[PDB]
């Protein structure tokens, strides 16, 4: 695991550096504020209906009862900018609080803790989450298992011993063809079957699917002691 | 999860076909063009909450030409291939029940259709659906691992607590309780439309603001007449630019409400998309140790369903 | 008829295309409206017909380029209309020009709608192409048969959120 | 036993009554 566990790492390290798409989730947050505010500044320069959108040129050119007729058309424009901007950045900060409540939920189930729950923390089974400060933001390193390697393997539901099936209390069976074993579910470990990894339910006739085979019985061969 | 994608021009709406009345629109400067930035990143999020959902895995998984469903009936919830499109005989229901536009859109604004096809989308069903009745709890976190069906609902009451040795004795008696409550939904579906309405609620709540926005242009707004044309032929070009401005004011003030309404209905959209992923992400792909996450009772596995501009859940529950 | 044009018909005006429909009006209602009360129809104030009105082609121009580091070319795509303005190739969205129809689905690159992707590949130039849901795969099942991992793989993997 | 775990006594736990848990060692020493 050493191996897979550092070299993944310094994938990372060479992807955030050499690739710089991989932080625009990060860079479209500071672009969306940057648009928001670059569009409410440019709005100053914008006549709205008005002679012209400086309030020295309407003063020094309008009569002062006249240049509230103007004056009402550029706050008109001007309140309509700045709603619009308020109106956006309340929207706006609501992206941004609910992905903080992910990321508040992340920071203890995946960083914190350990989440059972399947591709929350990202794909594969989740082991621990390593946080990392980024600008506007947070960047997380979750560390996963992932199955790799895999083979067919002739498996049953039940196993046949005394004429009563025999269930794994963890794991499943598989068999090689050789003699029927009790593996893990995420790793295959061949293991002797024993009244210790099985338990004693129902009868043969019941299970479908139920093959014959032994159970080793530790009890029997101290028989002899 | 997918909302109707809908672009308005602010040129057209505003002022129909008239190069005067647009050069007061220009006065106003970047609201135009800020107005179609607005809608135009609603139809690229939704674009997007389609990906991050409806697609969980990057493969394709099918179903095996010989079908061995332990006992239970998966026809209903896999599709046909027989029909022209791909779809379970579930989603067909659920296309139908859910259900003017062309009008509206020749009016000046646009109804941009979806990045994923209702095909597209029923095939990413077929491939969760094929998938977690062959692959089952592992191809979710990583590559598909073939494990049998009925071995898949062992150790999913193990983790419920209840010991899988259930399962094998009641396997028969469990056919009959899947196979009934199957049943159960598609005749819930076809007789009942009331309980697909979460969906229609939200293309009301869109045909509605369409429909809201596009009756704005018969108002006066103050203006005199409702129409460019005859306010231009009636009065005096500036004494038009008066009553023209009352209009513009007014039917911007229909976009920036229209547009403020979109913005906010996506991000409850977008609330229950991040659920909608969050969801098959927990119930769909794993099992759900959670309570009443996936719906009352003990969650076991979950079955996605494509349906318009959203998704079915059919979660099976101990 | 059939083409676009400024009308003035009695005491009322418009621009579109005049397209003769079988609508029946009532002999004594010469203009229809839609649910907004614009003007779908009218009828003629000399001859006596139903003429249906379907305003101007119009729609969205989407611009399809890669970036600037990569190349300049680019494929023009009209929203909702066949091709009537203008390589010229037609797609579900609408009239789809400057991007070559490809028959290979490959992952998509640029999105675009209705299932439809672009990309800037092989002498290279923009290629319109159906979206890849990814690579088949047809995984065995069988009563008996279970695939149980023999080793495994640690990836870590990186999530970002404001 | 292979059901159940060894800890304290009977004199602590609250609501602890007297029965006869099955060992199976017992029968396998005689036969
Ligand atoms: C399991 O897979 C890992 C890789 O994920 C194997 O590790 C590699 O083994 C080869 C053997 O020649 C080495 O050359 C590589 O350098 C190893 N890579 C890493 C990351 O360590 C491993 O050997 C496989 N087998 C087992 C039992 O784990
Ligand atoms: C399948 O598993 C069995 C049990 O582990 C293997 O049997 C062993 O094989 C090795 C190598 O030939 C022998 O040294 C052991 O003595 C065998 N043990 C027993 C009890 O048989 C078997 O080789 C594996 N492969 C096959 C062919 O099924
Ligand atoms: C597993 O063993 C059982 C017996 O313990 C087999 O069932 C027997 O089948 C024969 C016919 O082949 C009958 O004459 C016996 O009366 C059956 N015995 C019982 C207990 O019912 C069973 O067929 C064996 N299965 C396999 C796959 O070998
Ligand atoms: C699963 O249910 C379907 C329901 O269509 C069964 O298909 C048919 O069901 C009707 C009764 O509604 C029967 O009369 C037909 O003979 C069935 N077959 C066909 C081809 O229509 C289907 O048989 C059931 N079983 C499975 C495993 O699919
Ligand atoms: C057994 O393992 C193989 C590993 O590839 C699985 O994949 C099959 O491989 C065979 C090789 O001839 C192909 O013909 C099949 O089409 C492959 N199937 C798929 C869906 O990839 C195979 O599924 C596993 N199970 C079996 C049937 O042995
Ligand atoms: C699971 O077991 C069933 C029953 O043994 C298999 O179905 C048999 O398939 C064979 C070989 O083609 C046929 O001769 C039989 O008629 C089938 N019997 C039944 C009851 O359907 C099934 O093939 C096995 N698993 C899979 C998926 O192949
Ligand atoms: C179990 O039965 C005994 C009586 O056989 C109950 O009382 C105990 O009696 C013995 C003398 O026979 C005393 O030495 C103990 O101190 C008594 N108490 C206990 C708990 O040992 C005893 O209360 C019964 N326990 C339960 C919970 O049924
Ligand atoms: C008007 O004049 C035209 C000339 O062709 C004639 O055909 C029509 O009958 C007359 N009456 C109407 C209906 O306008
Ligand atoms: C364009 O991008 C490529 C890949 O990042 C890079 O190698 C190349 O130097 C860039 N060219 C310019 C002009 O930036
Ligand atoms: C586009 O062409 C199709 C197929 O001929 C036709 O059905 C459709 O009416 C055309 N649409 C337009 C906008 O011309
Ligand atoms: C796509 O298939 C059609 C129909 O077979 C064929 O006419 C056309 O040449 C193909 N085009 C490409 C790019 O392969």
């Amino acid at each position: 695991i050493a191996n897979q566990f550092n070299s993944a790492i310094g994938k990372i390290q060479d992807s955030l550096s050499s690739t710089a798409s991989a932080l625009g989730k990060l860079q479209d947050v500071v672009n969306q504020n940057a648009q928001a505010l670059n569009t409410l500044v440019k709005q100053l320069s914008s006549n709205f209906g008005a002679i012209s959108s400086v309030l020295n040129d309407i003063l020094s050119r309008l009569d002062p009862p006249e240049a509230e007729v103007q004056i009402d058309r550029l706050i008109t424009g001007r309140l309509q900018s700045l709603q619009t901007y308020v109106t956006q950045q309340l929207i706006r900060a609501a992206e941004i609080r609910a992905s903080a409540n992910l990321a508040a939920t992340k920071m203890s189930e995946c960083v914190l803790g350990q989440s059972k729950r399947v591709d929350f923390c990202g794909k594969g089974y989740h082991l621990m989450s390593f946080p990392q400060s980024a600008p506007h933001g947070v960047v997380f390193l979750h560390v996963t298992y992932v199955p790799a390697q895999e083979k067919n393997f002739t498996t049953a539901p039940a196993i046949c011993h005394d004429g009563k099936a025999h269930f794994p209390r963890e794991g499943v069976f598989v068999s090689n063809g050789t003699h029927w074993f009790v593996t893990q579910r995420n790793f295959y470990e061949p293991q002797i079957i024993t009244t210790d990894n099985t338990f004693v339910s129902g009868n043969c006739d019941v299970v479908i699917g139920i093959v014959n085979n032994t159970v080793y019985d530790p009890l029997q061969p101290e028989l002899d002691s | 999860v997918s909302m109707t994608k809908t672009s308005v021009d602010c040129t057209m709406y505003i002022c129909g076909d008239s190069t005067e009345c647009s050069n007061l629109l220009l006065q106003y400067g970047s609201f135009c063009t800020q107005l179609n930035r607005a809608l135009t990143g609603i139809a690229v999020e939704q674009d997007k909450n389609t990906q991050e959902v409806f697609a969980q895995v990057k493969q394709i998984y099918k179903t095996p030409p010989i079908k061995d469903f332990g006992g239970f009936n998966f026809s209903q919830i896999l599709p046909d291939p027989s029909k022209p499109s791909k779809r379970s005989f579930i989603e067909d229901l659920l296309f139908n029940k859910v259900t003017l536009i062309c009008a509206q859109k020749f009016n000046g604004l646009t109804v941009l259709p979806p990045l994923l096809t209702d095909e597209m989308i029923a095939q990413y069903t077929s491939a969760l659906l094929a998938g977690t009745i062959t692959s089952g709890w592992t191809f979710g976190a990583g590559a598909a691992l073939q494990i049998p069906f009925a071995m898949q609902m062992a150790y999913r009451f193990n983790g419920i607590g209840v010991t899988q040795n259930v399962l094998y004795e009641n396997q028969k008696l469990i056919a009959n309780q899947f196979n009934s409550a199957i049943g159960k939904i598609q005749d819930s579906l076809s007789s009942t439309a009331s309980a697909l309405g979460k969906l229609q609620d939200v293309v009301n709540q869109n045909a509605q603001a369409l429909n809201t926005l596009v009756k704005q242009l018969s108002s006066n707004f103050g203006a005199i007449s409702s129409v460019l044309n005859d306010i231009l032929s009636r009065l005096d070009p500036p004494e038009a630019e008066v009553q023209i401005d009352r209009l513009i004011t007014g039917r911007l003030q229909s976009l920036q409400t229209y547009v403020t309404q979109q913005l906010i209905r996506a991000a409850e959209i977008r609330a229950s998309a991040n659920l909608a992923a969050t969801k098959m992400s927990e119930c769909v792909l794993g099992q759900s140790k959670r309570v009443d996450f996936c719906g009352k009772g003990y969650h076991l596995m979950s079955f996605p369903q494509s349906a318009p501009h959203g998704v079915v859940f059919l979660h099976v529950t101990y | 008829k059939n083409k676009c044009v400024n009308f003035n018909f009695n005491g009322l005006t418009g621009t579109g295309v005049l397209t003769e429909s079988n609508k029946k009006f009532l002999p004594f209602q010469q203009f229809g409206r839609d649910i907004a009360d614009t003007t779908d129809a009218v009828r003629d104030p000399q001859t006596l017909e139903i003429l249906d009105i379907t305003p101007c082609s119009f729609g969205g121009v989407s611009v399809i380029t890669p970036g600037t580091n990569t190349s300049n070319q680019v494929a023009v795509l009209y929203q909702d209309v066949n091709c009537t303005e203008v390589n010229v190739f037609q797609t579900r969205a609408g009239c789809l020009i400057g991007a070559e129809h490809v028959n290979n689905s490959y992952e998509c690159d640029i999105p675009i709608g209705a299932g439809i992707c672009a990309s800037y590949q092989t002498s290279q130039s923009i290629i319109a192409y159906t979206m890849s849901l990814g690579a088949e795969n047809s995984v065995a099942y069988s009563n008996n048969s279970i695939a149980i991992p023999t080793n495994f793989t640690i990836s870590v993997t990186t999530e970002i959120l404001p």
